[PDB]
């Protein structure tokens, strides 16, 4: 299926926000085939947060992602200036990877 | 072709005596046409495990 997300996202720094993905798809494998992306204007996207109960190393511990049902939410703890970039959401679940609409995070 | 036919292959020979002398064949009714009614519905997911 394909996954939706918000159009943009607003908050001030030092708060925290929460950005929506619904629409994951699951198999006989788990419910976590869920991962997020940064891609920061003129550059390669990052992998920020995947199997939303872990994270990557080299990432700080400000990103963190969670799931409830077919709903995933990423939690950000702390919002600075270098956080402005598109979050996508990806489901990887029935051996076929799609990506959302994308959001736009301005602080 | 004709039961006294069918009755000399019954009795492997071709000469018949009086009477029935053995029981000819078992008629059986066959049938005309096909009901194959099994349920209605949609596909199945597969791609969930494979």
């Amino acid at each position: 299926s394909a996954l939706t997300q918000p159009p943009s996202a607003s908050g001030s720094p030092g708060q925290s926000v929460t950005i929506s993905c619904t629409g994951a798809s699951s198999d006989v494998g788990g419910y976590n085939y869920v991962s997020w992306y940064q891609q920061h204007p003129g550059k390669a996207p990052k992998l920020m947060i995947y199997e939303v109960n872990k994270r990557p190393s080299g990432v700080p511990d400000r990103f963190s992602g969670s799931k409830s049902g077919n709903t995933a939410s990423l939690t950000i703890s702390g919002l600075q200036a270098d956080d402005e970039a598109d979050y996508y959401c990806c489901s990887y679940a029935l051996s076929r990877v799609v990506f959302g609409g994308g959001t736009m995070l301005t602080v | 072709l004709d039961p006294l036919s069918e009755t000399k292959c019954t009795l492997k020979s071709f000469t018949v005596e009086k009477g029935i002398y053995q029981t000819s064949n078992f008629r059986v009714q066959p049938t005309e046409s096909i009901v194959r009614f099994p349920n209605i519905t949609n596909l199945c997911p597969f791609h969930e495990v494979f």
